[PDB]
């Protein structure tokens, strides 16, 4: 009338991530409800997608048009560890996750007088030349600040591996993640304008393997 | 004799790719002075592409011998007794009396879906020494497929 | 009778670059692991 | 489908919160602000969970009073669990009078934002686990390390 | 029907890989090249499996970090398993970013080809087990002994 | 309300080949797929049947025709421990298995000039005379190098026991496994040629009891 | 989420006759078959019923006819520990069993000249007079060596208890098991003859409680 068992060795230790639940003390409690509450989010990446956060261009989120002839306002990596992405919610999430894969959306907002109309382009240079002609064979898009002062550029995932490491150390490596660059196709610059740049997670982005960083 | 598709898919052959570029190069002088085990390894390339190599030799009715032509994936090195098991790889035999020409096609192979890294190496081994009764030359034609 | 050389059997779909109307080739397993060899078409 | 970044999945982990304490409140803000559970908890304005407490160390037994019970040195017949193999894991139900708890408060957090009070026979190391966590009103999250 | 030559049957075994180590990568190439599991693993160009790590010896707990996580001396709230009867057995998922792992690489194998990192309180002996092992592109196999 | 059990003595120790699984750490991982990968093999002997590997005839895989009158180019055993089979994939695979049973296929390839046609006979001598007439009452087969320069010689399993021992010590024992030998019936030899010999597992061969050799 | 159990004291010790099985090492072995094998016996007493074994009459299995007037050739007990049954298969099988119950069959074979015909009667004397008239009220039977030189004498089980004891010590006790005796009714003895006597288990015999004799 006794079930024969055998206590195996190896199992039974205290695991901090075990699926097993514990024995409650007050097992007959019934908290009323939280259905009609506001702001509940059940997934961090949904928040990351729905809430773009600004970039860090030397302490400021905006880039200023230059009078000198270079046709390159900005050229920044697509790495979460890069100082440009240092102050983003995506970088905050990436610090606690080992791996990631997917696309990003970069939002550009023009911040100049309504009379001054400018046309910009944004190019993603996969793992590099910095000219529009060589970017024509690359993934480039162009938007004019006369229709909508709000542009979204979708940076896809073209990394060699299926997943990429969130933690790395590459200052300006030619193969960091793709070197998103912004060019001003119009050389007839009038005055000092400003472009605000922010980042958000793409619809297909996915982090994995949460990690406690103890660096 | 024919065309060999290494690591082929069984479902794909139940009842596309093609060679884009082309190239030719002489490999070695097939002579009787080389005994069994005279390896010649050629890394490829010398983009997620499959290769297509047509190794050919100039042999007459008075020429005798055998070459084993294979494509080893990631051939770091070959040990002392490893040559005897080279037939474990996509391979063909060049015999002066049977086909005197090889043709192997292999797909893209790697840990990732995009390659930089010598994934494949064309290895030619002299299975039997050349016999005659006037030199034999080996020329390799390599062409990427589905780049 | 099947029109294939010795050791070759039909029932193998012809891969691209053979020009066989019936898409049946004289397939032959060999040349390594998983290798499939095609030499010509199959005529019935 | 993304699984590893789900709130109900990430917070379901035992996080080390304090070491060598015999009597302590079960406030959920004692978590380290740089850990995965601690940092993401502070990225939400409000939360709700059924806490699980684990005590590791040489202790015969541990007590637990619900939130609002008076604080006394000697405990008689209060909810008590004996340690097995120097581990005491027990599930604490949500106890605060408020519908939801908060991390920040524009009014330091008042004493009513805790899951109870725990006294141990001897000092122990304590681990918190958030069962069925529900976060609200996301807040800025920053990289802990550079 | 042949059963004992099936890959999923043969590779499903605990093989002793290293002795008296406290912190180590989980590179599956640490296996002995003359053992059954190691020899049959090196007879394949590519492979994929979910591992099981068993640590035997006087140790309190074992921490495991997934592949890609930063290497630090002290691990806090990382996946931790306490030893029971001086044995710690736990299943490690395939955490590599690549679709498949490779025994050889015509570039030494890069650091990305491992199942993570493992630290122990005290030095232990480690056994690896390949669950649901898959092998690709067979390579020459030679008799280890004459 | 408590299930009465009894922890038996004898069970519970750490077995290195136990069928029981362990408790995962990250139990919600989902690796994408490996369906469209190439070269997968789920059975070791399936690889050995389709991949014949050469024999070791004093460092070479071929056999040189002799001008002297002996009518026996080679006479090698059918033992995996013999030095002839030492370099084969089957012998490498047999070193890790205690027992085996089944048939072997021996492949012969002629690599001589096309003008020279020779006729060879392959004889199997179960556990011994070395003459074709005495081999007529035994298993034998003859192939002419004028139709196909590729011959397969299936070797039946005629061991007394149901299974044979992979590990043994028989240099040239008369009862080793059957003494496969190659006889050339044409005494009108013209010049030197070669015969490449390789062995592949038969469709019915089966290894068992995996063993780690610590010899 | 944890099943509460309780390891009872008393169970779990190593029993040498426990019904529980162990954990196999090579759990995927399949021995081919033993169906077409010969001589398999699944029950020990089935062997004893179909295989009579001879008795020990002072080192010989036969009985010599006596010229003197006694009308008795042998008078032996029906106990497996008696020196008469010492060499039988039943006694050898009874040494390992504590108790038994059932009937015994005694086979008598006449090995004399064909011309000499003798008539013998076999009497069973339940627990004692040694005369045929007193044996008439008891169990007895008579067979003549002119029809069949092979006689079977079933001995019924008339012990007081339901089961008897295989191990005992009764040399010639009047209540041992029934004192099977052989009487020759013909006083016209001609010459010396022999009677081979053997015993086989009855169809209803049953041993029980296997034991290890360490006497």
């Amino acid at each position: 009338g006794i079930i024969p068992v055998a206590c195996f060795d190896g199992y039974g230790g205290f695991q901090n991530t075990d699926p097993k639940t514990a024995d409650p003390i007050y097992g007959y409690v019934y908290n009323p409800s939280r259905n009609d509450c506001h702001g509940r989010y059940s997934n961090l990446l949904d928040v990351a997608e729905a809430c773009p956060t600004f970039l860090n261009f030397d302490g400021k989120p905006y880039v200023v048009t230059k009078n000198n002839g270079d046709k390159v306002m900005t050229c920044f990596d697509v790495a979460f560890t890069h100082k440009v992405h240092k102050n983003t919610f995506l970088a905050g999430l990436a610090d606690y996750y080992a791996q990631y894969q997917g696309s990003l959306n970069y939002h550009f907002m023009y911040t100049g007088p309504t009379h001054h109309k400018a046309k910009f382009m944004v190019a993603y240079i996969p793992p590099l030349p910095k000219t529009p002609e060589d970017a024509a064979h690359c993934y480039h898009s162009e938007w004019d600040t006369g229709l909508n002062s709000q542009f979204t550029f979708a940076v896809p995932y073209v990394s060699a591996s299926d997943f990429s490491y969130t933690h790395t150390d590459t200052p300006a490596m030619a193969t960091t993640n793709g070197w998103v660059a912004v060019f001003q196709v119009t050389d007839t610059h009038s005055a000092e304008a400003a472009v605000v740049v922010s980042v958000s997670a793409g619809p297909d982005l996915e982090f994995r393997f949460p990690v406690d960083p103890v660096r | 004799v024919g065309i060999t598709y290494g690591y082929a898919d069984a479902d794909s052959f139940r009842p596309v790719e093609q060679a884009e570029r082309f190239f030719k190069e002489k490999l070695f002088d097939w002579t009787s002075d080389k005994p069994f085990g005279t390896l010649y390894v050629l890394e490829l390339p010398k983009m997620r592409n499959g290769w297509d190599v047509q190794v050919s030799a100039t042999s007459t009715q008075f020429n005798g011998g055998s070459l084993l032509v294979a494509m080893v994936p990631e051939l770091c090195s070959l040990k002392d007794r490893e040559e005897f098991q080279l037939s474990l790889y996509p391979h063909q035999f060049i015999n002066p009396r049977t086909n005197t020409t090889a043709h192997i096609q292999v797909p893209y192979l790697g840990v990732n879906r995009h390659d930089q890294h010598q994934a494949w190496s064309l290895v030619v081994m002299v299975l039997t020494p050349l016999t005659t009764e006037g030199t034999v030359e080996v020329y390799a034609n390599i062409a990427p497929t589905n780049v | 009778e099947n029109n294939c050389p010795d050791g070759y059997s039909c029932g193998y779909r012809c891969r691209s670059g053979w020009g066989c109307s019936g898409d049946e080739c004289c397939g032959r397993r060999g040349g390594g692991w998983g290798s499939i060899e095609l030499i010509a078409c199959c005529s019935s | 489908k993304r699984v590893h970044t789900d709130v109900a999945f990430v917070m379901d982990r035992f996080t080390h919160v304090l070491t060598n304490r015999t009597a302590f409140a079960v406030d959920l803000m004692d978590t380290n602000e740089k850990t995965l559970v601690g940092a993401l908890l502070r990225a939400a304005t409000y939360y709700f969970c059924d806490l699980e407490i684990a005590c590791l160390g040489e202790h015969e037994r541990v007590w637990w009073q619900p939130n609002g019970a008076p604080r006394t040195t000697t405990l008689r017949d209060n909810p008590m669990v004996f340690s097995h193999n120097n581990v005491t894991r027990f599930a604490v139900p949500y106890t605060a009078p408020h519908r939801l708890l908060s991390t920040r408060y524009n009014g330091k957090l008042p004493s009513t934002f805790n899951f109870g009070y725990v006294t141990a026979d001897k000092p122990v190391d304590v681990y918190y686990r958030m069962k069925r966590a529900e976060l609200y009103c996301p807040r800025p999250l920053l990289p802990g390390y550079d």
